């Protein structure tokens, strides 16, 4: 029998009836007067739901082309079909209907760039949420920018301060690079970031115009109980006038929290690619990859490891490869990257976090035991690493940290050891004392950060063992002992020479002399 | 005869050809792209369709644009033209320096050489460094693997090479920047500038470097295929100008993850921890062309990324049988300061059988390992008790071996600029003497 | 839609013929004046519907086997792995990206052959047969296929013969009769191919000392490898003198998939030469563990069913049907041997893994290969 | 638009298809019309090798397909609707879904009278 | 595994205070009154920043 090779319909596409509609319709003879629907410019939605329309029609549309419903709503086509276009939806699809018409925007995703956005809560496509108005003193710029190549960029030689002393002294950030906090949940990852914003603003007002650095909190994936408490904190201390905050909250869309990094980095890139500095923080570069995976798991985009895409490391890269420091033939600008990325019981061999220390450049590690210990800011420093090092050190700070760098990575192994203070050795027990007065050195109390010239002083008067003679328990009120009560034209002529010299080390050797320190 | 774009998912683009279709890994140029897009072909779908992966960005692609066949492969210059330059997957210039000059135009796909063109030749490279040259020695001519997690000193280990291998050297050098940091592959054009090993302008042609970077920014298609580029470029040296030519790769692992970024689009299910099935072959392909055959030499460097210290994994595991002599680099041996944190008893060459370097040279490799292992065993006991109950019997391999894990150390050169210590290049008769 | 609707439909039910007498006069003209637009139907031939990956899905084929070889216009061999209702599903020994969509496939009717016999010994050949040492074709060889099923119980006696391995820690600890088969599991450089060296070369020195039906001749098959490898283990072989006894099939790294699959079962085909004949075999599969993720490759682009660490449901019937063909063969049969020593690399230790597990089921004992032994001095590492 | 609601609703895509077919020649009362040339089509694609090829060959190129379809059916007293539809399942090579395209047709039929 | 008697003595002081301060952190509820027997008891706030 022949008629069996028909037996079984063998379908190449899954929207034909759309495409025998728009030839079967025209065959009726009252509808051959141009009742028809369009598809080159404009598209049908064939499926609504999960944020996900699959739109029919739409030829002429690009990929990552910025497209809007007929409801208002926008939308990302992202997946180009042979028959269809996937395209998620950059807001509620309760208002997207079947059958809806879709336009094109003709536009690739786009925020406002500019100095009008400074001050000013946006959302993560750059619609202010502040209720300021609209942005006034902007330009719209493309949100996936190519990072600068080799040739373009300089390597990295000023330091960014960031007011944390474990951070300015074991870890040391330099303009244009990337430095990753990692930590589990609620270790001091966000305070140690917020510190580095509010600290900017101590310099802002001490340093000439080209030296300003300008911060970006990108805010992905967490509450506007969360973000409203931020800018309360950045509007109190004054950190707003130099700060972005770009929010995509956990209400907002999957695709909102997925290119509120990328758009954040694109107002921030504004001040890398004019000479001025900037800052980028992206808090929960964490929760962005769970928006990202969902918005590919509804694309039907098949899953891999921890059902994350394939492709999510190069959502990361691609982020933060953005963070340069530029050339002299091209302003000589810098941006700084903070992506903080969330562990599980401390676990970084997950998918994510592997991705992103291997991306990054630095990494600053918090821990959960150390962080009730009373050690705050929590910082492991076996396990924090900074990849420019002491290249991008302030001087003076750096030649303190060397003594502060080998005598904690004494005090770390003389440890596992030191539950027995019966036994008395008088050489481990010199570095078991030595150490602890350096580790509750670096502690320090949030919000308040210090600056670098107090802080090199502070760790000055615990290496050459000025602090010898005080308890374990009462440093950190010997370190307010140390700044409150030596002269500060100190710190006046440590920020101008940039480097404890020979005529001030023997100053200040005498002055940490006339202090009281609380132990005797 | 062109084709048209069907359908763009990310990194991956079918085509549509209406007869004559490309090859498989021919190279397709999209016309009308802002950025030169080039697509290579990887497999056939069915319907005269094509996928493809993108070397640059797909995002400005429209269905039904067009495509341009090449009929052939990705095809980067090759020669005397490209030292001192910096090249792209695609044989561009991305060094500001104007056009390449072109000896050939040869395509960056190969068959590896055969079984009878092997040279089973070992001789020794003398590195310079301490704990490398005494129980891992580099074979000249073979396969030479620095593996290790995040942060331990691949890159810097790498570096350590470049000048003390590559900088007195006779034939020239290529540097496969394989999917790293951008900002490190400055760091190595301006130490290079400055060395005198890559000379700008009219004295361009005295250059010994040639760089291809497909850094961590660009796409999975770019990141995959800029090994073969700098493969190519290494064995236009190796067949044309028949000489012994370097090849530094770094990081490796970069080749078979941007592989596995594009690979469950391009139709196939996974295979374990989230690599493609074509693990093995896809890696084994590249690294059976970075050979030393009969007539020239290629001495590869390979940084291998192991991700999350995990040696288990397959992207580093399936590379360890490619390689002569595997450096792994320890996260263990960083803590305690000791640089380079190479472990001595994970690091394994080919060239240790004492047919090749000689016995009084493999009994103190061999008689370090001894006692490393000793006091990696005494550990048990001295990291509880402290000490006291090994009546100087082994309480003296343990103050042999300490003394040993440190003077395995040693100060690097290019970590004069973080460290402040001078470089040590140490030969290779102060080294068995000394251990 | 339904069947009972659709079965109905097979009985004329037209009653009106304006368009059957019409189009039937006009269908010739239309289908002939675009003759040059069409590729001529295959049957018997194949065409190919698509490819990529090593994997060619093949319209057509109206009669191949399962298993059998095909080769494509372009010279490549194949082999069809899983014949389906509508294509056949091919696997490629060799370069896909000569294989075009559309290219002619042609059955050769031979299920998968090598050369076996006394030409074959002293020669290294790839992981079909064909050799690779750049010295002509085997000559005094035959064919035979690689997938012989193993001897029966009837057809096997009790393993009492040693098999010498001329290690120490072997012979006296985890000693080798002569028709067993014997895992050297082992982390990675751990000397699991250096035990099996020594057992080739330990051969050459007792084969020039027995009377003639006591020699055994030696297989080493090498599975994703590298070329340079295996180059030096012929150096090795030859320098010594052991490769006038030894066989060195090599489907090296860069080598398709399928032949990295079907090297151990080409060795195994020469290597039963040996046992059937008489003689005794010996047979190295150095990385069994290779030859698995090979086959996982090719089952998981034939989308085949994926089962733990991905591997196929068949992947224990892959090396028990290759293991159990190493037997000890009974007085009626020639009294014959082959013995293998299949090389699992572990990760770690850990031999609770997928593939481990497997052939430690299947072999009759292992050679562990710690890595703590192995720098505490004690080489070879046997624990 | 409005078109004449079906008999009875039906199954997914090549039910849809026929639902739509039937929809079309109700609207142009040709629903006897276009289903005697359905039937017409099977016993057509019953005579000739030449024609099923169009249907189940996957190396027939669409130009051959839509081209062939077309130029047969230019006349004949065929219905513009049917002479549409074998244009559409021609473009998308669904021309082997009009076996079952009928049935589904015959039922709406059926349940019209 | 080595037990209470190797410790340092500023060991088994917090040893010994932090057995204190585990069970102290303990409560009876109003609401777990029915089946403990134990009275709850509404500690309050003053009351358990100098209790502790
Ligand atoms: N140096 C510090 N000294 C004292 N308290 C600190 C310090 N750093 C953080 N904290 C406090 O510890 C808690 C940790 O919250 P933090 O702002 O560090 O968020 P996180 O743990 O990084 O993020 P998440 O809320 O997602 O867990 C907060 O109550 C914070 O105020
Ligand atoms: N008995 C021995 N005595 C001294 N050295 C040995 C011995 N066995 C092996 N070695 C050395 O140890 C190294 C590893 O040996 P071998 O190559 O046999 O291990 P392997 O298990 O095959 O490793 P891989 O599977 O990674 O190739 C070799 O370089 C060899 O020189
Ligand atoms: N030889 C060395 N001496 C001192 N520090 C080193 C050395 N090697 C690595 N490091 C430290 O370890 C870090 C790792 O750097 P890099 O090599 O870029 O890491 P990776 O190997 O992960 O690429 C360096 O930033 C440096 O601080
Ligand atoms: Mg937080
Ligand atoms: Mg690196
Ligand atoms: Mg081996």
């Amino acid at each position: 029998k022949a008629l069996d090779e028909l037996r079984k319909p063998k379908f190449s596409s899954k929207y034909l009836i759309q495409h025998v509609s728009q030839k079967l319709i025209p065959a009726v003879k009252e509808w051959e007067k141009s009742y028809q629907p369009p598809v080159i410019h404009l598209g049908r939605v064939l499926s609504v739901g999960d944020g996900i329309a699959r739109v029919y029609g739409l030829k002429s549309v690009q990929a990552g082309e910025l497209v809007c419903f007929d409801s208002g709503v926008k939308g990302m086509a992202l997946n180009l079909q042979a028959d269809h276009v996937g395209v998620v939806v950059f807001g509620n699809d309760s208002v997207i209907h079947q059958g809806d018409l879709v336009y094109r925007t003709g536009q690739i995703v786009n925020v406002p760039i500019g100095p009008g956005t400074l001050g000013r809560v946006t959302d993560g496509l750059g619609q202010p949420i502040d209720g300021k108005g609209p942005l006034t003193n902007v330009r719209s710029s493309l949100v996936e920018v190519k990072a600068p190549g080799i040739i373009a960029r300089q390597s990295v030689r000023e330091p960014l301060f960031t007011g944390v002393k474990a951070v300015d002294a074991l870890v040391p950030i330099g303009r244009g690079q990337r430095e990753l906090i990692i930590g589990d949940r609620q270790t001091g990852k966000t305070a140690v970031a917020i510190d580095a914003i509010i600290h900017q603003k101590n310099c802002n007002e001490q340093v000439p115009k080209a030296q300003r650095v300008y911060c970006v909190y990108v805010a992905v994936g967490q509450k506007r109980s969360t973000v409203a408490q931020l800018v309360k904190l950045f509007t109190q201390t004054g950190a707003m006038r130099y700060t972005i905050m770009v929010s995509a909250t956990a209400s907002d869309a999957a695709p909102l929290q997925f290119l509120a990094p990328y758009s954040g980095c694109a107002m921030a890139e504004y001040f890398r690619d004019t000479g001025k500095h900037g800052l980028i923080i992206y808090d929960d570069l964490s929760k962005q990859s769970v928006a990202y995976r969902q918005m590919s798991l509804l694309l039907r985009r098949p899953p891999g490891r921890e059902a994350f895409p394939g492709d999510v490391f190069y959502l990361h890269s691609r982020l933060l490869e953005r963070a340069a420091k530029l050339s002299k033939e091209l302003g000589g600008g810098s941006l700084t990257a903070f992506p903080v990325i969330e562990t599980q019981a401390g676990d970084v061999s997950a998918y994510i976090a592997t991705n992103v220390i291997s991306i990054t450049d630095g990494q600053i590690f918090l821990e959960t035991e150390l962080f009730y210990k009373g050690i705050r800011p929590a910082l492991n420093v076996g396990l924090s690493v900074s990849r420019v090092g002491s290249a991008a050190q302030f001087p003076g700070m750096k030649q303190v940290a060397g003594t502060l760098k080998l005598e904690l990575a004494q005090y770390r192994e003389v440890a596992a050891f030191a539950q027995f203070g019966s036994d008395l050795d008088a050489a481990t027990q010199y570095v078991l004392e030595r150490g602890a007065r350096l580790t509750e050195m670096l502690k320090q109390k949030q919000f308040a950060p210090i600056p670098i010239e107090r802080q090199t002083v502070a760790v000055y008067a615990a290496t050459k063992g000025f602090l010898d003679k005080v308890r374990v328990q009462d440093i950190v009120a010997a370190e307010e002992a140390v700044i409150s009560q030596v002269n500060p034209a100190v710190f006046k002529i440590l920020k101008a020479n940039g480097k404890i010299t020979p005529a001030l080390d023997a100053h200040l050797k005498a002055e940490l002399r006339k202090v009281k320190l609380p132990g005797a | 005869d062109a084709g048209y774009v069907s359908q763009v998912i990310g990194p991956v683009v079918d085509v549509r050809f209406d007869g004559e279709l490309p090859s498989i890994l021919s190279s397709l140029e999209v016309e009308g792209h802002s950025v030169r897009l080039v697509l290579e072909v990887a497999q056939h779908m069915g319907d005269n369709t094509v996928r493809c992966i993108a070397m640059d960005s797909t995002d400005g692609l429209v269905r039904g644009q067009k495509v341009v066949d090449t009929g052939s492969p990705i095809k980067v210059p090759v020669g005397r033209g490209t030292l001192g330059r910096i090249m792209n997957v695609i044989g561009e210039p991305v060094d500001e320096q104007g056009p390449i000059d072109a000896a050939d135009i040869w395509s960056i796909h190969r068959e590896a050489p055969e079984f009878t063109e092997q040279s089973t030749e070992q001789e020794i490279l003398v590195t310079g460094i301490k704990v490398v040259d005494l129980l891992a020695p580099y074979q000249r001519g073979g396969k030479i693997g620095l593996f290790g997690g995040a942060g331990v000193g691949k890159t810097v280990l790498i570096m350590e090479l470049i000048n003390n291998v590559a900088k007195a050297h006779g034939g020239f050098s290529v540097f496969a920047g394989v999917g790293e940091r951008t900002r490190e592959g400055n760091d190595l054009y301006r130490e290079m500038i400055e060395s005198g090993v890559i000379k700008l302008g009219a004295e361009r042609g005295n250059s010994k470097c040639t760089l291809v970077y497909g850094q961590m920014n660009e796409p999975p298609g770019a990141r995959a295929r800029v090994a073969l580029t700098g493969l190519t470029v290494a064995e236009y040296f190796r067949d044309i100008e028949g000489q012994d030519v370097l090849l530094f790769v770094d990081n490796i692992f970069r080749f078979t993850q941007a592989n596995s970024e594009v690979s469950a689009l391009l139709g196939r299910i996974p295979s374990a921890v989230g690599y493609q099935p074509t693990l093995a072959t896809d890696l084994g392909g590249l690294q059976e062309r970075i050979t030393t055959t009969t007539k020239g030499s290629i001495t590869s460097v390979q940084a291998v990324y192991v991700p999350a210290d995990d040696l288990t994994d397959p992207a580093p595991a399936t590379t360890f049988a490619h390689l002569d002599a595997t450096t792994v680099l320890s996260r263990s041996i960083a803590e305690l300061g000791i640089y380079p944190a190479v472990d001595p008893l994970d690091s394994t060459s080919r060239m240790l059988n004492p047919n090749v370097i000689g016995a009084e040279h493999y009994n103190v490799a061999r008689g370090v390992q001894k006692v490393l292992q000793d006091y990696k065993n005494l550990q048990d006991i001295i990291a509880i008790l402290g000490m006291d109950e090994l009546s100087e019997e082994d309480k003296l391999t343990v103050a042999r071996a300490r003394k040993i894990q440190r003077f395995l150390s040693q100060p690097f050169q290019v970590a004069e600029v973080f460290t402040g210590t001078p470089g040590k290049y140490v030969d290779l008769a102060d080294t068995i003497s000394g251990f | 839609a339904d069947a009972k609707a659709l079965d109905e439909l097979r009985k004329p039910k037209f009653s009106s013929k304006y368009l059957i007498q019409h189009v039937s006069q006009k269908l010739i003209p239309a289908v002939k004046e675009w003759e040059k637009s069409y590729q001529p139907p295959v049957i018997h031939l194949g065409r190919v519907l698509s490819v990529g990956d090593g994997i060619a899905r093949v319209y057509g084929l109206k009669s191949v086997q399962a298993g059998e070889l095909v080769c494509f216009d372009s010279g490549v061999k194949g082999m069809a792995l899983n014949l389906q209702a509508d294509h056949v599903g091919v696997v490629v020994f060799g370069n896909d990206s000569v294989i075009h969509q559309g290219d002619l496939v042609y059955r050769t009717g031979q299920i998968v052959n090598v050369p076996i016999g006394p030409g074959t010994l002293g020669r290294v050949t790839d992981g079909l047969g064909q050799p690779i040492d750049g010295k002509g074709p085997l000559t005094n060889v035959r064919s035979s296929l690689v997938e012989v099923k193993a001897p029966g119980i009837i057809a096997r006696q009790s393993v009492r013969e040693p098999l010498f391995t001329g290690v120490k820690a072997v012979d006296a600890l985890v000693p080798i009769g002569r028709g067993q088969r014997e895992l050297i599991i082992g982390d990675r450089q751990t000397g699991k191919t250096a035990v099996a060296i020594d057992a080739i070369i330990h051969q050459k020195n007792c084969n020039e000392q027995v009377p003639k039906a006591q020699r055994v001749y030696c297989v080493y098959v090498a599975v994703g490898q590298k070329r340079s490898t295996v180059a030096q283990l012929v150096k090795l072989f030859t320098q010594t003198g052991a490769m006038r006894y030894t066989i060195m099939v090599s489907a090296t790294a860069s080598d398709a998939a399928p032949l990295q699959f079907l090297a151990p079962y080409s060795g195994c085909a020469m290597a039963e030469y040996f046992r059937d004949t008489g003689k005794h075999g010996l047979i190295i599969y150095d990385d069994l563990s290779k030859q698995s993720v090979a086959y996982r490759q090719m089952s998981l682009l034939l989308r085949r069913p994926p089962g733990r660490e991905a591997f196929p449901g068949d992947v224990f019937y892959l090396h028990s049907r290759l293991l159990e063909r190493a037997a000890k063969l009974s007085k009626e049969l020639g009294g014959g041997s082959l013995t293998a020593f299949p090389v699992i690399e572990t990760q770690a230790g850990d031999v609770s893994a997928y593939i481990a597990t497997n052939v430690i089921s299947i072999t009759d004992g292992q050679i562990f290969l710690e890595t703590e032994l192995f720098y505490k001095g004690i080489r070879p590492a046997l624990n | 638009l409005k078109l004449p609601t079906a008999p009875l609703q039906l199954s997914g895509t090549s039910a849809q298809i026929a639902t739509l077919l039937w929809q079309v020649a109700a609207k142009e009362n040709q629903l006897d019309k276009v289903q005697d040339e359905l039937y017409q089509f099977i016993e057509l694609f019953k005579q000739h090798s030449e024609l099923r090829r169009l249907a189940t060959d996957p190396f027939v190129p669409t130009l051959v397909r839509t081209k062939i379809i077309s130029s047969v059916l230019k006349d004949s007293g065929a219905s513009e609707i049917t002479k549409k539809l074998f244009e559409a399942l021609a473009d998308e090579g669904a021309l082997s879904a009009l076996l079952e395209v009928t049935v589904n047709y015959e039922e709406l039929m059926l349940a019209h009278k």
